[PDB]
């Protein structure tokens, strides 16, 4: 219900419903591949519901569940260089790099932050 | 074209060929 | 029985783009005003 | 290095193995390629088969053009510890040095495959594939390399 | 009656089986036994006894921490140690010892040379393999 919400444009109840999800299963298994769906699409929610702070607590605490994650260091990069934390959004970033050489968008990105912290 | 070699010969080697045109480190 | 395993939301080629250029126009916003 | 010069009596500066390794990584960081060899050779005497970070070393000799030196080094690294990635990337250093670089290349890749953690050996693989005329390949090994380590 | 519960932690053996580990198990310790029933009894200056191609003379120099007839004896005595104390060499003909002990050294020599390069070729073989 909150992935088609999101997709319906109506990201308030997508969240609310995502919330409950969370706390359902927020007692009981960690692991198992549910949780880190529930973490990752809440984040993705806040990040398209413009707040960040508790997006970047979810997103960490996922990564901290699973490193090997591509799309999870881009959406790090992303939202580090959404505030002005250059240094953990180029870090996260080059991550995203190591693990997949070959990713369109994380190279402009590299360039643009490597642009704003010479000028900076 | 190569249409013939030195004293009658039959197949032809190329040594070299060339085109031209105009127009302190840290490890 | 066979759970599905649930759809992984995607981070889009479109957003970051837009997201890229906005920072693009941010730079470009002081280095006028430094001037 | 004036903290050595004062703070540091001569019998420990001339004996300690670390505060030579240190001190020799110092005087390369500002480029005093004559003063690190001389007591980077006091280090081999002290000890031939010792390992920690020959990187450094490598990376002189490879200025200095000492073929034989390197070529010794390289010998007792290998024959002590087949394992450890700074000994194959002295190898590919000399391989460079030499003449032959897709060797070194391979030789490169292969030390970096034994600790994926280690990131000097991805910093050397692109500034040696800056001499293959190719730079795709240098530019993504360069990334690469500054994932390993964030400050280099 | 006979006990043959650990011998298969199934409570029951057919009686083929009974009699088979009976018969070979008596064979057995009476081999070791002299060079009855099992559960009924199982029983029966250097601290040091026996080691493998140890005779008591090498025992004893431990202790201190160290002409056809002649060689004859030396020719029982070599394959006496190689052995481990065979009852067969006895029953064996004399010339047939010859061949044998021949063979011996040099198969002995062997192994001690095998008991007993350049930078660049030696790198291929840990990348190879």
């Amino acid at each position: 219900m909150g992935v088609m919400y999101f997709k319906k444009n109506e990201f308030v109840k997508a969240k609310k419903y995502l919330k409950k999800a969370l706390e359902v299963v927020k007692d009981l298994d960690p692991s198992s591949r549910t949780t880190i769906s529930i973490q990752l699409n809440l984040g993705h929610t806040y990040r398209k519901l413009n707040e960040n702070e508790i997006a970047i607590k979810c997103f960490r605490c996922v990564l901290e569940k699973n490193d090997k994650n591509s799309e999870i260091h881009c959406s790090l990069g992303y939202l580090y260089l959404k505030t002005k934390k250059l240094q953990k959004a180029i870090d996260h970033l080059h991550k995203s790099l190591y693990l997949k050489p070959n990713n369109s968008s994380a190279t402009a990105l590299l360039k643009n932050a490597l642009e704003l912290n010479v000028t900076l | 074209l190569f249409p013939v070699n030195h004293e009658n010969g039959k197949d032809t080697h190329l040594r070299g060929i060339r085109l031209y045109v105009p127009s302190a480190i840290l490890r | 029985m066979i759970r599905r395993a649930p759809t992984t939301l995607q981070l889009s080629h479109d957003d970051v783009t837009s997201l890229i250029d906005d920072l693009n126009e941010q730079k470009l916003k002081q280095q006028l005003n430094i001037e | 290095i004036r903290l050595f010069e004062s703070q540091i009596p001569s019998h420990i500066k001339d004996t300690m193995p670390w505060c030579l390794v240190q001190l020799g990584k110092l005087h390369f960081e500002i480029i005093n390629y004559d003063m690190s060899l001389k007591y980077f050779n006091r280090l081999k005497d002290l000890q031939p088969a010792r390992v920690k970070d020959m990187e450094i070393f490598s990376t002189l000799l490879w200025h200095l053009h000492d073929k034989v030196k390197s070529s010794n080094l390289a010998n007792g690294l290998m024959d002590t510890m087949p394992n450890k990635p700074e000994t194959w990337c002295c190898i590919g250093n000399l391989l460079s040095l030499q003449k032959d670089h897709d060797a070194a290349i391979k030789a490169f890749e292969k030390a970096t495959q034994l600790d994926p953690n280690f990131a000097y050996a991805y910093t050397l693989q692109g500034h040696e594939h800056s001499s293959n005329d190719s730079s795709d390949s240098a530019k993504t090994c360069y990334r690469k390399a500054l994932a390993c380590d964030p400050q280099h | 009656q006979y006990d043959y519960s650990p011998f298969c932690e199934r409570n029951t053996l057919r009686e083929s089986r009974i009699d088979s580990f009976l018969k070979a198990e008596r064979a057995a310790h009476c081999l070791v036994f002299h060079k009855y029933r099992p559960d009924i009894d199982i029983m029966c200056s250097m601290l040091l006894e026996s080691v493998p191609g140890c005779n008591k003379e090498d025992l004893e120099r431990l202790s201190r921490r160290e002409r056809l007839d002649d060689i004859i004896n030396h020719e029982t005595n070599a394959l006496k140690s190689f052995w481990n104390d065979s009852g067969l060499v006895n029953s064996l003909q004399s010339h047939h010892l010859h061949e044998e002990y021949l063979l011996l050294q040099e198969e002995l020599k062997n192994v001690y040379k095998i008991k007993c390069e350049s930078l660049r070729d030696k790198c291929r073989r840990h990348y190879s393999n």
